[PDB]
Parts: C-alpha cells; structure tokens; sequence
C-alpha cells in the first residue's frame, strides 16, 4: 500500500538514525560470511539487523545502509519495498500476523479474527490508538499442520480458541509472554492421538551400513 | 493570412518514388534528367548479445538490477 | 513385488520426529550421526553419484527429475570460480511443513548431506537458505553448527583429511517466489526476488556465476543414508521409477491432523485414516481430496478411491504430487471459497516480471470472486478454461503453472457446482 | 440521421467535448479540417484552431 | 520417550541469531576474489 | 567454420555460434514481435512476445534469449504460436487505459500496430483495470505512469548507459510501480533519451507534450549541431 | 457487419468498454486496413451496363 514515500516529517531525511559500534562489528561478520568482490549481496542481512535495532527502518535507514555498503540508494529502496517484513510504515512493540489461507481458513480462521477483533477493539491492517497492537492477516508462515496460526515477533502460537486468544490477549497486556509451543496437548508437532510412531530408543550405527 | 494556413507554388514538393534497387534509382534519375544526390544504406551490425555473459563473475558486465 | 508396499518399522529414513532423549552432537552420534563418514568421503565422488544413480532418487519438491543428472551436471573440470550448494528451505505451497520438522529437530543430518554433497561433487561451501518466518530453528541451526565447528568435524580440514568446506546459513525476507530454484539464487546475491531465464542453467552461471546447484531438505537428508547404508535397500520401496519414503502429512479436516513418513506408494484411504487419526464425520462425508500441497489439482471422492500415491500414479490421475496436505475436505465447505482463497495467495505472493502470470492470475482472482458471488454465464466459466490454458506454459517460473492447475481441475471435476452456484445468484436477482 | 451544419458539441453543464486528437483530420476524404493543438493551464489538452472547409466538406 | 527435549531455543531473544554469526567468524578461508570489489567502484 | 544451421521455415542459413534465434530470424528477414528487446541493451525476457514454436519438443520456448544449439527447425507461423502471440497480447492490454486519443504517439505506438498484426479482434476482462498514480520526474519528461507495461527497458537504459541508478521496480503481483521511491528529481545527462526508449506512450516529452501526431509531419535529413560528434 | 475487428470498425459500445475495440478503430481509421498484393478485376451490371473496377 502506497509504495511513494510522500516525505511526510517523522521521516524525510536526516531522520536522525545511527547503528552502534557494535553492531558494526555485526556488519563485519556480515560483510565477512559473504565472498570478495560482491558486497552488495549483505543488503537484506544487514537491513535485517536495521529492522532489529529500531522498530521500524525509516529512509533515514535504507540510506544509512547505502552510505556503508556503498551501492546506489534505489537497489537498497527496491529490496526494502520488496519484501514482507520491511514495514517501511511504523507498527508496534507487539505485531500480530494470522496466518489464514487454504487449511487455516478451513480450520475456522474467522472466529480467531473476530476473537482478536473484539477483544483488541481496532480493525485489521490499521493499528491501535496506542502502541503494540499492530495486526495482519497473512499468507502462509509454515505450520500447516496445526490451527490457524499467530505469529507475533519471533514466535508461534497453535491449537486456538477465544478464550486462549483472551489468556495471550491478557499476558501480553500483562507482559508475561507464554512459551512459543503448542496448546491443548500434543506438546509437538505429533500425532496427538495414539503414538503411531516408533516405541524403541533407535540404536544407530550398530545395525545395517556398508563400506563404511 | 486568411485562415493561418501553409500555402506553396510547388507542385514537385509532394511526391516520393519507392524503388526496389539502387541501380534503377540512378538510372531512371539520369533518364529523367534533373540533378541528385544519391546515398548509401545503413544496416544494423550484428552483435553478440548473451543472458549469461549479462550475469557474468569477474567482469565489469553485470545487470545490477535484476 | 509386493502389494503396492506399505509403512516398514526400523527401516525410516530418520529418528526423532519429536522429542527423543537427545539431542547435540552427541545427540545425533547416539542415533547413528558421522559414523565412518572419512572412509566414505575418501573414496570418491563417482561412487556416490553411481549409488545415487544406483537407488534411483526422485527430486522432491515437485521436481519429476532424478538428482543424480544434475549431480552429474555438477562435475565440470574446475576453473577459477568456485563451485556451491545451496539447500533450499522455503515452505511456501500452503500445507507444506516439510523441511521444518528436519531443521527443527536433526540438523546434524543436514550437515551430514551438505558435507556428503560438496565432497562429492567438487562443490567448496554449503549456503543453507532458510525462510524469514523461522528465527528460532534458524538458531537452532546456528547452535547446532557452532557445535558441529566445536567439534572440528567440519569447515578446514573435514573429518581430518585435508579439505575445506564451510557452510552460510542465510536467511530469507519473506517471499514465496525464493523458494523456487533461481531467485532463490538472486535473493543470494543482494538483488530482489526475481527469477532467471533457464537456458543458461544454474549449473554452469549461478550464485553470482560459480557453477553451482540447489538442492532440497529431503534429497540432502537422504544423500548421508544412501551413502552410508546398502544399495537397493532405499529402492525395494515402491515401482521401477520412483522408489523412496516420502513425510506424508495431513493438514486438514481429520481428527489430529499431523505429519508422518511412508514409502512412495499407499492407498490413500488407509493413509489418511490408519495413520492420522480419522476422517471428521466419516468417509463419506467428504467433498474433495487435494494431493500436492497447493500446487496440484483436487481429487473428487471416486477417483481417490485407488489411487496410490505414486508420481506416475497421479500424472496418470492428470495431476501432481507434493507434501502436506495430501488431505480431504468436507462438504459442509464452499470449495469454490476455497480455491478462491488460494489464487489470492497466488496474487500475493508472486513477482510481476512475465505479463501472462501477472495479468492472468488478475483475470483468475476476479473472475473467482466473482464467482464465489456467482455473476456471470457459463461463457464465462468456460473463458476461465481458456486463460488456464493460455497461462501454462508461458511463464519464466512454475507459479503460473502452479497457480493455472487448481482452476483446471476444479472446471475439469466440478461443472455442475459451479452451475448450480450461478443460477441461485439467478434466482436470487430474479 | 441527416448530415447538416457542422456543430460541435460540448459536455453536460461542462466545457469542450473535443480534445484535438486528429483522428476526423485523418478521415477527412476532402482533407478539409485543418487542426492545430495547444495545451491550456488545465493541463488537459485542447486546441488552438480548428477550421473546416465547407467549400471542399462533401458531407 | 514422551518428554519434550527441546525448549533450548525459548530463551532466543532478538539479537541471538547475529550474536551468534559474529561469533562464529573465525577459522575462516578467506573467500577468494575476483578481480576487482564491486561491479561499479 | 564456426556455422550453425538454422532451418528457419525450412531455409538453411548459417549464424555464427552462441547468438540468439532472433537475430537469425532477422538475418533471413524474419521480425519476431518484440518489446522488452532492444539491439543496444541486455537482453532481459519479460515481455514474453518473442515466443516461437520450436520442432520437437512440446513446450513453446522464448526466442529473444536463447542459445541455437545445432541444427534448428524454426516455425514462426505455425498455430500454437499464433495462438501464444494472441494470448499474450489478449493478457497486456487488461490493465492498459483507454487513452489512445490524448496519448501522445498516437501514430508512434506499439501496442497499437503489434495489437493489429498479431492480436485478438475482441477483448474480455469486464471488471478490474487498475491505475497507478503518476510521478513528477523531471521538467523535461512529462510521465503518466498507467499507461506503463512493466517492460523494464527505461530501467535497463538506465542502470547500463546512463549510469546514473534512479529507476526500479518496487512491489508484487499487478502492484509493481516502475519508477523513483524518494520523489527526487532524475536530473542527469541524456534523459532525454529515455522518451524513445519507453516503447508505449508512458514517458513523452513535457514541451511537446501536446503539440502534434505523427502521420501529419513529414521527416527529414538533418545533422546535430553544437555537439563535436554529429 | 462482419465478426473481423480488423476490417470492419467495431461498434460503438464495445468501443466505449473494450480496450481492441478502441485499438482497432484507432488504426483503422488513421492509416485504413492493410490489403495483400496482387491484381484484381470484378464486374457487376450497373444499369448501364458491365461495371468493371480493376
Ligand atoms: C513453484 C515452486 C515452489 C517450490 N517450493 C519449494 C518449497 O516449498 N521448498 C523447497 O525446498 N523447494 C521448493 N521448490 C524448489 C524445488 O524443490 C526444486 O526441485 C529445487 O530447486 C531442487 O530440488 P531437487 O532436490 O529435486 O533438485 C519450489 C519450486 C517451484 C518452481
Ligand atoms: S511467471 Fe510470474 S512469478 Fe514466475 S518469474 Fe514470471 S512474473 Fe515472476
Ligand atoms: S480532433 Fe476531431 S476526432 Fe478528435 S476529439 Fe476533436 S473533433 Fe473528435
Ligand atoms: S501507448 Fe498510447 S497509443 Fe499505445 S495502446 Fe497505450 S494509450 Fe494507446
Ligand atoms: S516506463 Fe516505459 S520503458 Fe519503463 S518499464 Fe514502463 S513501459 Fe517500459
Ligand atoms: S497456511 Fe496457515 S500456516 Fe501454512
Ligand atoms: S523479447 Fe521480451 S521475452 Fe524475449
């Protein structure tokens, strides 16, 4: 949405925006991994590392990173526009992303977006009138296999209903954030039902290798 | 000046004369008499151009963008 | 011969689907992880590309090409420019949860196969790519390589011999075209998700121009156990062509829907309820049954029936194969929301490069729109035919396939739906 | 449907309908409309001059 | 066994990922060139 | 001596080794529809025009980058490469505004002659059409940004002759914006070059803008002046 | 008329809500319809008599 930056003051640079001495000295692990004659190849790791540090990068960023990996700017603005997670608008402490699309929405994706809905008060896409209540629906994350799922940052949560929406809902409020595991048993990704797996403690090297 | 228009007393401006050879042209502007000037044609040379060598490694040819 | 085969203890691919009581080095050296892996790496490549070639992999990820041709691609008499493997580790194709279940508990068998592949074909480091959305396996990864470099085990000097071989966990933004095989290979190099024209193939001009390859989580998790273990036993699984285990899982409308392995063939029935759980509210109850995650046609109640779950089985069944939700779904559902749901995940997620997919999946998602509103004449639905058609087979990357397929078999299977659909709207303007 | 006077029209509770694009200069068998375009501070564009030749108008 | 033996990874904040690739920067060959060090320069 | 035959049509001729079908197919006379290919840039393939039915194989393959291996048999009017063509145009002209009165190469188009000698004679795509809101580039270039195909020709210009790095694609799916992210004016050398690269009417000149069509002037021979190189 | 965009212009709605149409009519009406080579005569019975156009 809106893909024109539209200077808009709180942006429009020099915002003022700086990494620590530290994390440059993340930048040259970055810019250590990666082979000689081709810099340009840390733009997403270390804009990553820009997207960890401040909430949310701002122009001032994307041309903090052209200053240091001394490409053109429009190749850092292209990769930045590009993607998922580089929020170029501001979001909150906590940023909501439920995951809905083909198994998601056929495991009742739509009372977990009303739960949150009524519980939070603010509609989907825009925020809250305060901070760390951001919230997207989106694509898939990666755990199919499971309720139609929460992301916040950098954590999962599985196996939903409204009222565990209120007991996160609440710990968040509270600060306290849960485990990132599933709820209502099955404490893994696992059958839930009656142990179809192997029983035994699996042996390894003993029974059959060749040549070895 | 009447209807600001482009007036001329030139009945030859107006025409063009589409030839399939060179060789008729010059011969049919030396029957009919008058004066020319006559050109040589421009082609565009063949190059060389390969997607592989546009994502090259240790030359300066490189995309940048895509 | 057997009766299409079925499910066989002890001999699995690997342990530890969850939680058994270790895991570390020690972990994975317990369970059977680098045991006598210096003979196997001194011996040779050709021998592991003729055991790979011997047991008759099948590149997974909705490849239908051996990894034995293009590990063979991978042996050019080397030039100043270095050669790399790349493991993907995408899951997009909604139902996938693939590779997550490998990288969150045995990364060491990904170490395994990484050192197995570059040893092996001349390769010089590993550039492991994982998804954005997975921070804290990433870690695990990361921890677990910091262990495995603790070790010594790998990086200079591997497994004591003198060869070097490093491996890059790079991380991902949160794409689904990166997970494909070239801009995959473009997302490496700083550029943006765009994928690459394929007469120039990866394996000659690749990560910035070293003739490198990509492989996938299975087929890298395999390559340590083809190596290590006996000839033929991998192949005894199955037909002729394909033969292997596959992670079967079920996302869906079942009780307890999860993730298991099985060999390549099954019947679909006895996979889907004598595994996970059961079917909610019966057999019959179902409407449809998709193999293939997201990228393969659905599969009404009579055909799958008997079906086997085999790669030629389901291109004979006119459609693909994949993992994760070899699944049904009931009939208390609107299907045609569903599969609308999916081409706005097709228009989501994809880069706009080539006109046809970019416009055609426009068409697709309008017009589906249109037709969970139910607004127009079979004209129309049969136009929808037609661009499917005009879609596939036109495009840089598999997404316009991939997004072309579930349209074609919905109009293939289920006409009369969609008809009866348009004329309650009918009913319902007058 | 008879063909008369030559009048141009314009929009409802509007300004000009014609936009200078040439295409009845174009049609014209008797090449009798003669256009010059301008554009205005509107910024859409217009015309300047716009004559038919009822002399050589066939109709 | 039915016990879960992860729960190692609960304690990843934020900046462990990059913590953890700066500190395994060392025994490193030393990623060869290629004539020049960028396209443009 | 290094000659590769292709039987373009059935007629053998001889290309020299490792360059594309289509500079064949214009050896032997052949133009094969093109509009993300230029013969003074890189060869990017996203305009999907230049397809071509090539024999044995059931697959329709590009032709503005491909490699000739030996021997060819190239059909170029063959039926699933005019269908290919037709569908191809049927899917460009969707999201594509109905401006071709006030768009200023009315004469000069590409869309419009390509659309008639290899296109549909009727649309579909009732709903939809999209808009994308213009920028202000540069005095020189007047710019509406809609009528712009996605063809990445200005950007490829740019980035390989101009040197000067302002243009990108930024976005996915229908929404990709070719264009500038921080509303700077492109201000450099040879931008007036740019209004001749962009093969539809989406980057015209600002003084000209609306002076003229091109069928009513008539060309003629000239030479360039205060410049050395002529 | 006939079903051929190309010879015959399209008619005035489709003209309105197409994008072909408006294409078609366009260069139609600007540089006329492309015709393949070659020489023709017909003849038909005017009442004068054999109208012959070549
Ligand atoms: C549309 C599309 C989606 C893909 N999705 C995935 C995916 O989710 N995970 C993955 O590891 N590879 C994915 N791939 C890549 C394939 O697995 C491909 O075969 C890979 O580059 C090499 O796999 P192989 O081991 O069979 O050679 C995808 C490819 C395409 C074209
Ligand atoms: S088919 Fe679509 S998603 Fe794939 S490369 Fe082309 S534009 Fe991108
Ligand atoms: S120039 Fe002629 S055809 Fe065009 S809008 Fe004006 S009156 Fe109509
Ligand atoms: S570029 Fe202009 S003349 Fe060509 S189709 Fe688009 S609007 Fe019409
Ligand atoms: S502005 Fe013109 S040249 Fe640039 S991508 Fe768009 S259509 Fe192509
Ligand atoms: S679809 Fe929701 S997790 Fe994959
Ligand atoms: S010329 Fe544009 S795709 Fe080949």
């Amino acid at each position: 949405a809106l893909f024109v930056h539209r200077d808009t003051p709180k942006n429009n640079p020099e915002t003022p925006f700086d990494f620590t001495p530290e994390n440059y000295k993340r930048i040259e692990a970055i810019v250590k991994n990666y082979p000689e004659g081709h810099k340009a190849a840390a733009v997403l790791p270390v804009l990553d590392l820009a997207q960890r540090q401040n909430g949310w990068l701002p122009i001032s960023a994307m041309n903090k990173v052209a200053e240091i990996l001394q490409v053109p700017p429009m190749r850092v603005y292209e990769v930045a526009t590009f993607y998922t997670m580089y929020n170029r608008k501001p979001v909150g402490k906590y940023h909501i992303q439920v995951c809905t699309t083909t198994p998601c929405m056929l495991r009742n994706s739509d009372s977990i977006l009303e739960a949150i809905q009524k519980k939070l008060g603010i509609k989907v896409g825009e925020t809250t009138p305060d901070k760390l209540f951001t919230l997207i629906e989106v694509e898939c994350l990666g755990a199919c296999v499971n309720a139609p799922m929460v992301q916040i940052n950098d954590n999962y949560y599985e196996d939903l209903t409204p009222k565990d929406i209120e007991e996160i809902i609440d710990e968040l409020k509270a600060g306290k954030i849960p485990k990132p595991g599933p709820r209502s048993g099955r404490f893994s990704c696992e059958p839930a039902g009656g142990l179809t797996s192997l029983t035994e403690p699996p042996k390894g090297p003993g029974f059959g290798v060749q040549a070895g | 000046p009447l209807m600001g228009w482009a007036s001329t007393a030139d009945p030859l401006s107006n025409l063009v004369l589409t030839f399939s050879t060179k060789e008729d042209a010059i011969a049919f502007a030396e029957k009919n008499g008058w004066s020319y000037d006559v050109e040589e044609r421009k082609v565009p040379k063949p190059k060389s151009k390969s997607y592989g060598a546009n994502f090259s490694w240790n030359k300066r040819t490189r995309v940048s963008t895509k | 011969k057997t009766s299409f085969g079925s499910l066989k203890d002890e001999d699995r691919i690997f342990t530890n689907l969850y939680g058994r009581h270790d895991w570390r080095l020690k972990g994975a050296q317990s369970r059977g992880d680098w045991y006598k892996t210096k003979e196997i790496l001194l011996k040779g490549p050709d021998w592991i590309l003729g055991e790979v070639k011997t047991s008759g992999l099948r590149g997974r990820g909705g490849a239908g090409f051996p990894t034995g041709l293009k590990w063979s691609f991978m042996n050019k008499p080397s030039d100043g420019r270095p050669k790399y493997l790349v493991v993907n580790a995408d899951e997009g194709e909604p139902g996938t949860c693939k590779d997550r279940e490998i990288i969150r508990h045995d990364p060491h068998k990904l170490v395994e196969g990484c050192l197995v592949g570059g040893r092996a074909m001349g390769a010089r480091a590993a550039y492991i790519y994982i998804r954005g959305e997975f921070y804290n396996e990433a870690s695990n990864l990361q921890v677990a390589i910091r262990e495995a470099y603790e070790a010594g085990l790998i990086g200079k000097n591997a497994c004591g011999s003198g060869y070097d071989f490093d491996v890059f966990v790079v991380r991902g933004a949160g794409a689904y075209i990166c997970g494909e095989e070239t801009a995959l290979i473009e997302s490496i190099e700083g550029k943006q998700g765009k994928p690459r024209l394929k007469p120039p193939f990866p394996a000659d001009v690749g990560v910035f121009g070293c003739p490198t390859t990509v492989a996938n989580v299975e087929t890298v998790a395999v390559s340590p156990t083809i190596c290590r273990r006996g000839g033929a036993w991998f192949a005894s699984f199955g037909r002729e062509r394909n033969s292997g285990t596959k992670l079967f899982n079920i996302s869906g409308h079942v009780n307890n829907p999860c993730t298991v392995e099985e060999e390549m063939s099954v019947p679909l029935k006895e996979l889907i309820e004598k595994h996970a759980g059961g079917v909610t509210g019966g057999w019959d109850n179902l409407l449809a049954v998709i193999p293939g995650g997201s990228s393969t046609p659905l599969i009404p109640k009579s055909v799958c029936e008997t079906v086997l779950m085999d790669f030629d089985a389901l291109i004979q069944a006119q459609t693909g194969l994949g993992t994760a939700a070899v699944i049904v779904m009931d009939r208390s559902t609107d299907i045609v929301k569903a599969i609308a749901r999916l081409i706005e995940f097709y228009k989501h997620e994809s880069c706009g490069q080539c006109t046809p997919c970019r416009e055609g999946v426009d068409w697709m998602n309008k017009v589906m729109a249109r037709f969970v509103r139910g607004d127009a004449r079979p004209a129309e639905i049969d136009s929808l035919w037609e661009i499917s058609k005009q879609i596939e087979g036109h495009t840089i990357c598999a997404l316009g396939d991939g997004a072309a397929w579930p349209v074609q078999g919905l109009i293939r299977h289920f006409r009369p739906e969609l008809e009866e659909r348009m004329q309650r709207f009918a009913q319902q303007h007058q | 449907r008879f063909r008369g006077e030559h009048a141009l029209r314009r929009y409802p509770s509007g300004e000009e309908r014609c936009i200078a694009c040439k295409l009845c200069e174009a049609v014209c068998p008797a090449q009798a409309i003669t256009i010059e375009a301008e554009p205005r501070a509107d910024g859409s564009r217009r015309t300047t001059r716009y004559d038919i030749d009822m002399t050589k108008c066939i109709y | 066994n039915t016990t879960y033996k992860n729960l190692q990874h609960h304690d990843y904040s934020t900046y462990t990922f990059l913590d953890l690739n700066l500190d395994l920067s060392k025994f490193r060959m030393p990623q060869p060139s290629s004539g020049r060090e960028s396209p443009r320069h | 001596s290094n000659l590769i035959e292709v039987f373009v049509d059935g007629q053998s001729v001889m290309v020299e080794p490792g360059t594309t079908v289509l500079q064949a197919c214009e050896k032997v006379g052949m133009q094969i529809p093109r509009f993300c290919y230029h013969e003074r840039l890189s060869v990017a393939g996203n305009c999907r025009m230049c397809l071509v039915e090539i024999e044995k194989a059931p697959k329709v393959v590009a032709a503005c980058a491909m490699p000739v291996m030996k021997g060819w048999n190239i059909l170029t009017n063959s039926e699933k490469t005019k269908k290919a063509r037709e569908g191809v145009m049927e899917f460009l002209l969707a999201n594509h505004p109905l401006d071709c009165p006030i768009c200023d190469q009315g004469g000069e188009c590409d869309l419009q002659d390509q659309s008639m000698m290899f296109g549909s004679d009727r649309s579909r795509f009732l709903e939809g059409k999209r808009a994308v809101e213009d920028k202000n580039i540069g005095p020189l270039v007047k710019t509406i940004m809609t009528r712009c195909i996605q063809c990445t020709r200005c950007i490829r210009f740019a980035s390989e002759i101009a040197g000067v790095d302002d243009l990108g694609t930024t976005g996915r799916g229908n929404d990709m914006q070719v264009g500038t992210y921080i509303e700077k004016m492109f201000m450099s050398e040879l931008s007036g070059n740019i209004i001749d690269i962009c093969p539809v009417g989406a980057l015209t000149s600002k003084p000209y803008a609306f002076t003229a069509r091109p069928w009513e002037t008539r060309k003629t021979e000239s030479i360039d002046v205060m410049d050395a190189v002529g | 008329k006939v079903d051929d965009a190309k010879v015959s212009p399209p008619k005035r709605a489709e003209m309105k809500t197409s994008m072909e149409s408006l294409i078609h009519h366009f260069k139609l009406y600007t540089e006329g319809y492309q015709v393949p080579p070659g020489a023709t005569y017909t003849a038909i019975e005017a009442p004068k008599g054999e109208f012959g156009v070549y």
